[PDB]
Formats: C-alpha cells, structure tokens, sequence
C-alpha cells in the first residue's frame, strides 16, 4: 500500500509537469530535506492540476481498461497510466515523509521516469 | 562428562596467521562445497585452528593453578608447553627416566605428580620405553555455520604504512568478520587417575587428595575459551567477539550435542539426550541453554543468562 | 552373521596421514573404523599387556561411506567435509546384537582428536550371504573382479592390524576406491565377487 | 587491570585514509555481519585503524616523559615510533646486540631503561637471539554500534577546487558521519616489569624506584585518547566530537566489559563484573560510568561528569 | 483526535469552495503565516456556509450511513462525505494554530483534495 | 529480468555519461555504500537525459533493427544500443538496492563499458 | 570461449598495469577470495584505461595484421597483442568468478606474463 501511495503521487507530481512544462516543482520535491517543502510542492502541484480540470484540459479517462489522466498542454497530448492520489493517500504520505523524507526523493524518480517516457514518445511520433 | 557446543559473532579479526608472502600476512581459510539450483560452488571461507585453542587454555590454567599453590613445571612456568618429551626437558625439571615397560607407570606418576599441565593437558615421551596420556580436554576447528544458501564470512586486505622522515614501511594485513560455531568435549570424571596397567606405585594418595583441586581447576579454566582470550595480534587488532547460542551437556556417559551449523539444534540435541539416556542405562543428564538469538529451545531445561552462571553450576 | 548401520554427523572432517611432505589419505581404513567401536569399551586406558588397546577387535568387519560432497586439501592432507554424513556398516559374529548397539552408540571421533562426529541413527539386523552379480557403493580390495566401466576408481594402500604394535609396520594390502577426485563423492559400481552380504538393499562386498 | 569502552559521536569526519584512485582519496571500509530481523546481512562501513589511536597515545606518552624527566630514546624523541626492530636504530641509539639467548635479558634491561615508549607499548628486535616484549595496551578498530536494522553511518565524497589565474587542480575528498564504539585495555601491574625469563641483572633497582612514575604517566597519557586527539588531515577537516558513553572497569584478574553496540550495556557488564569477582576469588572490582543519553545504568555505581576526574580517579 | 479536528476543517473548507466555486479562501488559508490570516478565513468561510444554510443550498445528510454535507451550486450538486467542525473543534484548531501554523497547510490541502475529486467525477457523469 | 533491468540501467548511465562528458555520476553510482546515493544518482542522470531530450540532442531510434539511443554532444555523434529503463525498472532497481548495493556496481561497471567501447570506435574514426 | 574472455581479461589488467606502472590492481586481482574484490578491480583498470584513452596514450591499432593495443606510459611505447573485453566479456567474465573465483587468479597470471615479456623486450 506504500508503494501504491508513491505511485499515485508520482502520477499527480508528472501531470503537474507535464501540464505545466516545468520540472520546478519536480526538483523541489526530490531536493526537499522537510516536510514544509513536500507539503508545499503537493499544494502548489494540486493548485496547477485544478487549473487544468477547470479549463477541461486534464480529464481523467480510462485507456485499453486502465486508468488514466488525459493532459492537453501547447498543443501537445499526453495520457498518464494510472489513479492520482486521494485526500487520503496525501494524508498517509505526509505522515511516511514525517518518519522518512526519503519516499519524496522515490515519488519524484518515478514521477521524472513517467514524463520522459511520455515526452520521448510524444516527440518520435512528431 | 562435560559436552558444549557453541555459537560465535567476531568483527574486523585477526587472529590466526598462516605463512607469509613477499610483504603480506594471510588468513587461514578452508575450502567448502555449497549447492545451488544451477550446481555447486566452492568458496573459500576463514577458520581458526585448535591448537590456539589449546594453547590460551593451558596457559589459562596455568595461570588459575600458580594461584591455589598445584604444582607447576619449570619449563611450564614459561609459557613454553614443551613437555616432558626429550631428555633435555627431563633434565632442568630433574626426573630420571623409565627403566623398563613395567616401570613405566612409575614415571606416569611421578611426572604425574610434578607438572598438573601433562595431567590435564598429556604428555608423550619419546624413547626406548615411550609413555601415552590422553588429553582431557578435546576442542575443535572454529568454522562459521554453512546455514541456508549463503556464508556470513568475508576476508579483506588491509594496507598499513610506517612514517620515517628520510625514505630510502609498507604491509598488509588480511581481516576478516565472520558467525562462528564451535563445540569441546571434557571429563572431569578422569582428572587425576594414571592411564597405564599394572600395581598402585607408592604416591598415589597425593593424587587421590588432589583430584578436587585438579577437578575445580579445570572446570575453571573453561571460563577463558568460553569468554575470548584465545588467539594473537590483540594489541593492534583487538576483536570484538559476542555470545549467541550456547548448550551445555553434563551426564554420566559418552554423548555430544550437534553441531551448531543448523538453527534448529538444542531441539534436536535435547531428544538425542533422552534417547541416549534411554538405551545406555545412565542416571544424571542435565542441559543448560543460554539463548539471545531468539531461536526454538524445547522444554525441559534451565536457562541462564552469563557463562559465570554456567561455571558455579558446573563446579556444584 | 549379524550386522549394524550407524549415521555419524561429521562436525569439519577428518584427517589420517599416510605412513611413510605429509599427504593425507581419501577416507578412513578399516583400522580407524575398528578404533573407533573399540573406543567404547576400552574407555580411559592406551596400553594394555605394549602395543594397542585394540589389538583384541581385530575380527569385525567394517566399511563406510560417505553422503555429501567435500574437498581434499594440503595445508598435512585434511578431507574438509562440514556438516556431511557418513554411514559406516559393521559385520560381524563375535557378540551378540546388543553389545554391538550399545557399542555403536559409544563412537567419539574418527582419526585425530578433532575429528569428532555425533551419531544420529542406528539400526541392527540378521544378514544375508549372496555370490550373484551386485551393486555396491562402499570400497572393497584389490582382487575382486569388475564388470562395469573402470570410470570412477582409484587404487589406495593400507594396513591389516598387524601394524597395532608400536615400532612395527603392517603389512601393505591393496584397496580400490569407488571415489571421484575433484568434488569428493561416491559413486555406484557393479561386481561380481564371491561374498557379500545383503544388509538393507546396498550390498557389502568383502572378497 | 583498566577495562573501557566508549562511544563518540563524529561528524563530517576524514582521519583516515588508504590508496587514492585517479584524484579521489578514500576513506577506510570494512565489511560487518549484523543481525536483523530478517536474519543476518553483511555491510561495508567506514572505520578507523587502531594504528593511529596507538601513534596518539604513544606521542601524548612521549610528551608527558619529557615534561616529568623520564628518560626518551633518541629515535623516539623525534615522532618516530621504529623502536629498536633494525641494526640502524641500535646503532643510532648506540646499544651493543644480544650474544646469545642468556644476554637477551640484559638487552632488554638496556632498552628498558632508556626508553618509556619501548617498555610501555613493547618492542621486536630480529636476529641470532630475538628477542619480544607485548605491548602493554591493547586498542581495536573503531566501529559505530550495530544496533538496530539500521547502520547510524554515511559516508559520501565532496568536490575542491584550487584556485589559478592561468588555467593549463581539481580533487575529491571522502566525508563520513558516524557514531563510533570502541574499546581499550591496559595492564598497569606489569609496567616497568621484566619479561624475559633469567637471572638478576644490575640495573632492576633504578627500574623499582621508576615503576610509581611510569605507571603514573602511562595512567595519564589515556587522556588525549579519551578526550579525541588522533587521526590526520586536522587542518581543513576538523571533526565534531562529542562523548555520550563511557564504562571505565579496574579489576585484579581479567576482565572484558560489552562492546558499547546494544543500549544495554552497564548494566550487564556491571552484573558480569560482580558474579566474575565472587567466581574468581578477586579482591578488587571498581567501576566508573561516564552518561550523557539517559540509558539505563543501574544502582550502586559512581557517577562522574568528566573525564578529567576519571583520570584523577584512577591516578589516585 | 488532532487528525479528526484537521479533517473537518478541511470538509468546511471544501464546501465553502465547492458552493462559491472560488479557491481564494483555501489558498488564504494555505498561505497563512499568522493566526489572524487562519482565524479570518474561518470566519469568511463559516459565512459564506451560512448563507448556503439560509438558502438551504447547504444541507446534512446521510449517504450510504456515513455523514455528508450536500451543496448546490449554480445547477452542480456536490456531496462532501463527513462532518463540518463543531465550535470546539475551531477552538482547538485555533490552538493548534497558536502552537504550529502548519496545521494551516494540513487542512487546506486535504480541503483541495476533497474538492478536486468531487469537481472531476462531476465533470466526468456530465 | 534482473539482467535486463541492470542493463538497462548500464545505458541510462552510458547516455548520461556520453552527453554530459562527465564519468562522476558512474563513479558516484559504482562506489555507493547506500541506497541515498543510488538514488541521487539516478535522478541526477535523468534530469541530464531529460535536457538532452528537450533540446532534441537525445532522441530514440532503431539501428540495422535494434532500439538505439543517438546522443549528440560537443559535435561527436553517439549511439548506445539497447532500450533506456522504464519507471518499473528504476522501481525494481531501487527494491534490488535495497537488498543489496552489488547491482549498482555491476550496472557502473556496464555503463563505463558501454561508454568506453564507443568513446574508442569515435576516436579511431575521427 | 572461456579461455578468449579470460584472455581479453587478462589483456586489459596488462594494458592497465603497463600504463599505471604498478601492480597493485593484479596483486589485488590475483589475490581476489571474492566477486566484490574482482568486481572493484575491472573497475578500477577500466577508469585507468578510459584516462589513457582521453589522454590518447591508449589507442587500438593493428600490427603485422593481428588486432592491438599501443599504451605510452610517457616515451615508454608498449604493444599488447590482442582485443579488449567487451562489456558482454565483462559480464560473462563476473559470471565465471561467482561460479569460481580461479579464474580471477588465471587471468591474473596471464596478465604479468604479458606485462614482463613487454617490459622484458622494452
């Protein structure tokens, strides 16, 4: 279940990205030495996905059926595989960073890893 | 008898040398066998032989025996554990030699009676008329336990350097962290009685008077090999040894315990005492198990807590 | 004839140094086997009227086998073996079923003091005596014929117990080794021979 | 005999070092067996030579004999601890070499008396007659606690670079943090003792009137291995030390107190140390405890604040 | 207990958002750095529920039974699963407040997490 | 599969390495002692290969066909044969690490290889 | 195949100790009781022959045509006959020491073989 929640984060800190083209916040979370700092990227990313829900360029859809989360950015599509974390999920994170900051540094690896698959895939196809 | 098996934890030692090359001293390791789903595998693991062994035990004797006032050899007061074996040795001590085979139980006692280390320890005097006695105290090779799929046991080279402030002072050293096990066997029951046929020579009252100090004495000496005072290069590569698993077996008859290579091996041991009880018709069998590894004990036994413990209930 | 199965739990192995540079023998002759019964009644004293307290069980037959795999290495010939088994076979009419349990029991170590080994089983048993052609595993002597395909034999030198007597060499006999090399193990061999006895399936050859 | 153990905790730490590869140096490490719940693993830690700690002592011995007027080798004067091993250090020092086996006393009666480092931390001199003296202090390698499943260790490599106007200077330095254990033990009852065994010789009488003054000195010199004077590279990389526990054991008969690796470990010695007194007829078991955690002690021990009273302790 | 009065916080946050479809109070709350800026948008967030309550666009329920608040907002029907906050469940995170700020934080991302979920199953039954 | 992944690995490491001409993340990453610094490590590599990608001087291919990387740096022209590692296999390798640190120095070993066998067959041709 | 990898092994360590003008990666290398003290060595030789390599003092060639290495350890030229190992070498090589850690020895010995004719000849 600690690997599903760092999943589901990973999920939510790569939309973020992919939606607002910029890593910042992946960096911040990977980098962060406290639980200000994660609490403040999982806020900041959160604030990014509801403009996009809002503007109707992020959707969650279900892709062959899998979950997924459609992101339209600049023109460019991008599907990510997978559920975005609940209230709860952010919840039992915080307290996994509380004991060990380290499960940022393993959601930031995951969520870089699922951008960059997905950036490549969407540049060889153009 | 007195039958003991058991289980060690030692970090960044070195105690047991082997011949040096070019500017390097090297471990003592033996070959072993372990089986694979693919094959087999042999791998090179650390020992420590039983002679070290032997030898921090008899020394530690000696040491414990200096103190009561039990007589002790000239070239045995040095720690040169040479023995009544040539004439040379007999000389300094001032004992004259066997006459014949008939009077060779004779000499037994008198040597017997000069030195307690060729009592407990034995001794082998070559010659015309050569006399035999059994050491009383049997040890074993110090071997890590080939438990599972995987040797807990590795073997580094270390490299060290001397300062001089005109160069014209390089070595290395092997170190090694392993899990040992080891086991030892002793009779207390045969301490103080000559091991040759024939009609008691005059003298042997000493003997009989002295068989409890020599009993105790031995007993006691055990403390320092079940503690760790046994090997070299202390003074710059002191160890760091622990007590894991530790049985001990006092009866009335021949019995072993099993090795300790397994983690289920006082269960096993504790039925094997009983059936042995059964078949060779014995009277005394008692077992004291000292646990810290939290592994499966049985039922039927007093557990302790220190080796000082182990040592009063043994002399009792 | 009545025969006796004993399963010995060996703690590191075993060392015997050939008589006559120190190389170190494959396995235990028949000698050390007899010792070792004889241990258990002999308890406590080395000469008796000088040359062995054993030169009075030199009658029971006796052979061994190993069960796991080992490697035979000078550094003194050693035979390391941890934690393997030995399964050793004593034949004999001498006494009767019991005083051979009991002496079964009663084995403490094979070769030098170090050399100790627990005992796990024992079983006791009326043999039977065949000639037909069978299968064996435990070493026998030199004169016996072979069948099979000379693959996995190797030809060693040992004592009869002439040599109990200190000061004095036994005589040399011949003895052939069901045995590969390099890792230590036992393999089966096909012969013919005139006596073995049925002991529980695996077949002892003695002539 | 002074049985101690004691724990340090260190940060961005490099005393040590070994081979460079390429322009990274690097810090010594060495393979450890720990116990987890899951059974038991092996690590590689960083850790520090005892080699050093004894170069420390032996320098802060050095000072503290020229200070009081004890005499100092030569050789030894300078900080180079070659003692008397080659015929170039005889020569210097100018003392003739051992004839025969029974003039080895009187050599070591010469080497005895000029210099303190050669009868405190012991010699080798190789030869026709060699002759050996065991050093009386014996020290380990230091390794932090293996307590937990966790190893309270880090070690990691930093970038430098050296400043120039005309580029044509780069280099890699290795930091470790840890929380250090070790252990020490010294035998004042043998110090400015004879070991070799022979006869009288002239000159034992002015060893007698020196034995209070060495002891005396020896005792002190533990101060600079107590307080964390030892190791290299102090001018840039100057570490963070701060003690948290120390068990300090005088004794008359052996005695080894727990390695500082489990949060109990004053209670257990201090409980092995009175059942080893009453189980070896002792007459002298004294301990001291040094704690700044809040473990657990116990009842009926000395409490001290600092190390300077330990050592004015032990000296009184 | 801490969690219990932090998770109700956020369900008055989330449904102050959820009917005035503003995020100006929660990235208020977020944000704050003092406990006036806290205390101020417990009380702006209490009034704009009031005035759903008045309306009785803001109403308790039971769903299948868990507690829930129902809200209507401009033609949309949200549900927020849990209990609003009792007046000692404000004072003791008015304490808590006084004590750490981050409990602040704590609450305002649980409160945009509720609020994110509910927008996106809403826009995805539509 | 555990092969695969360490290989996979090995080329993430020989690409970063071939375009940033820096050997300090292999060597940081064949002399770990913790999982910390394998992490680090292969967060700092994939942060190189993401720029690489976004300035389109890393691209996948096929070669005569195999999966190929093309690394362009300096005006030199690479190609490591073989797939990058997904965000499984980064997971995987983590969870392979954390057992035990050997796979980080084999994989180190593989890269530098890798790295090494291509920087000659460039030199030879030039 | 066995015999090739230990062969392009044992090419490499000669390569490295002719250009380093030390031994100690071959003592290290033929002393080797376990895969990590191998393991470190194929490393530590490699990072020396890539210094080598972007100094251009290591460079492949061929000589009569036989494949080669020429290492310049300064106006001391060496020639060692024979391919490097591949990064597949490597691997099978690593696999062959966790079944037998001999091969590290024999690989070892071919190494100063190679390196003493070279240094012998020069």
């Amino acid at each position: 279940e600690k690997e599903n929640i760092i999943g589901r984060i990973a999920n939510l800190l790569a939309v973020g990205f992919l939606y607002s083209e910029s890593p910042t916040l992946v960096d911040r979370f990977a980098n962060a030495l406290s639980k200000e700092a994660v609490t403040k990227v999982l806020y900041d990313v959160q604030r990014i996905v509801q403009m996009g829900i809002d503007r109707s360029e992020i959707a969650t859809t279900t892709i062959t059926d899998y979950p997924a989360v459609n992101v339209n950015s600049s023109g460019a599509k991008y599907t990510v595989v997978g559920y975005l974390p609940t209230s709860q999920d952010i919840e039992d994170f915080l307290r996994m960073i509380e004991e060990d900051v380290y499960y940022a540094r393993k959601a930031g690896a995951l969520a870089m890893s699922i951008a960059n698959r997905i950036k490549l895939g969407s540049k060889q196809s153009k | 008898m007195i039958s003991g098996s058991v289980r060690f934890l030692v970090n960044l030692e070195s105690l047991n040398g082997v011949e040096s090359i070019g500017n390097l001293t090297k471990h003592r390791t033996a070959p072993v066998v372990l089986k694979t789903s693919t094959g087999y595998l042999v791998r090179y693991v650390p020992v420590i032989s039983g002679e070290a062994l032997a030898h921090a035990y008899q020394a530690s004797l000696v040491d414990i025996a200096k103190k009561e006032g039990l007589p002790v050899g000239s070239l045995s007061s040095q720690y040169e554990f040479i023995k009544f074996s040539t004439d040379e040795a007999l000389k300094i001590e001032g004992i004259k030699e066997p006459k014949d085979y008939n009077d060779a139980r004779r000499f037994e006692v008198e040597v017997m009676l000069k030195d307690v280390i060729a009592d407990v320890g034995g001794f082998m005097y070559a010659g015309g008329a050569p006399v035999r006695r059994t050491s009383r105290i049997k040890l074993g090779y110090m071997i890590p336990a080939l438990r599972g799929d995987e040797i807990p046991a590795q073997l580094e080279a270390q490299f060290h350097v001397r300062f001089s402030n005109k160069p014209v002072a390089i070595f290395n050293v092997e170190v090694s962290s392993a899990l040992y096990t080891f086991s030892f066997e002793l009779d207390e029951d045969l301490i103080a009685v000559p091991s040759t046929f024939g009609e008691k020579v005059k003298g042997e009252e000493e003997l009989e008077r002295q068989k409890a100090k020599r009993v105790k004495s031995a007993i006691k000496a055990l403390y320092s090999l079940l503690s760790g005072n046994f090997g070299g290069k202390r003074s710059r590569f002191l160890p760091s040894m622990k007590l894991m698993s530790l049985v001990v077996t006092k009866t009335d008859f021949p019995f072993m315990p099993e090795p300790a290579h397994d983690d289920d091996y006082i269960k096993t041991t504790i039925m094997r005492l009983g059936k042995a009880k059964g078949v060779l018709n014995g009277n005394l069998a008692k077992a004291y198990v000292i646990n810290n590894e939290g592994i499966e004990v049985g039922e039927g036994v007093t557990v302790l807590s220190t080796v000082e413990d182990l040592v009063v209930k043994l002399e009792e | 004839m009545i025969y006796s199965k004993v399963f010995l739990k060996l703690h590191w192995g075993f060392s015997v140094v050939k008589p006559l540079a120190k190389p170190g023998f494959y396995l235990p002759p028949p000698t050390t086997l007899i010792g070792a019964l004889s241990y258990g009644k002999f308890r406590g004293v080395d000469n008796i009227n000088y040359g062995s307290p054993a030169y009075n069980f030199r009658n029971i037959m006796a052979t061994a086998r190993l069960e796991s795999e080992g490697v035979y290495t000078e550094d003194t010939g050693k035979v390391y073996i941890p934690n393997g088994r030995l399964v050793v076979v004593y034949v004999t009419d001498s006494i009767s079923k019991e005083e051979l349990e009991k002496l079964c029991w009663s084995i403490t170590r094979i070769g030098c003091k170090e050399c100790l080994a627990s005992v796990e089983n024992v079983e006791v048993g009326e043999a039977k005596k065949v000639s037909g052609r069978v299968k064996t595993r435990y070493y026998f002597r030199d004169t016996v014929k072979v069948v099979g395909r000379k693959e996995f034999l190797e030809y060693v030198t040992f004592w009869e117990e002439n040599g109990y007597i200190w000061g004095k060499e036994g005589s040399p006999v011949r003895y052939i080794l069901p045995i590969t090399t390099y890792p230590l193990a036992s393999k089966e061999v096909e012969v013919e021979a005139k006596e073995a006895y049925e002991v529980g399936g695996e077949y002892v050859v003695f002539s």
